[PDB]
């Protein structure tokens, strides 16, 4: 369009850091997934 | 005149096949800080 | 590094599957001289100074 000017970006990195984290998770635990997953101490 | 009960073998075997199976199972390690 | 704020330390790969058979090996190492009639006994002193003789 013309305007609608967003003058705060704070909400844009939390999303983001939101998003890191979900993922880093999801990444973490990834491998015991499957009969050839292995097991964590 | 050397001999020993087979017990001791068959146990012996078993233990030490369930430890190395349950040892070679881990893939990684997390060791949390003391409070 | 960096995300999965765990607060401890986490290790994966080969490095803990070398750490823990090197763990073993060391564990069976420390009782490999006392097997056989060949075999000889071991001395352990604790922090008092009672000592046991044993194999």
């Amino acid at each position: 369009g013309k305007g609608a000017y967003q003058d705060r970006d704070k909400p844009a990195q939390i999303r983001f850091s939101n998003i890191s984290a979900a993922k880093a998770v999801a990444d973490a635990i990834r491998t015991s997934l499957g009969p050839k997953g292995m097991d964590k101490m | 005149g050397v001999f020993e009960p087979t017990i001791v073998k068959v146990k012996s075997l078993k233990f030490a096949t369930e430890a190395a199976i349950t040892i070679l199972r881990i893939d990684d390690l997390i060791k949390l800080h003391p409070e | 590094e960096g995300p999965l704020s765990v607060f401890g330390d986490r290790s994966t790969g080969e490095t803990i599957r070398s750490q823990n058979v090197m763990a073993a090996a060391s564990i069976a190492n420390i009782v490999k001289s006392s097997l056989g009639p060949v075999g000889l006994d071991k001395m352990l002193v604790d922090d008092i100074g009672d000592v046991t003789i044993t194999n």
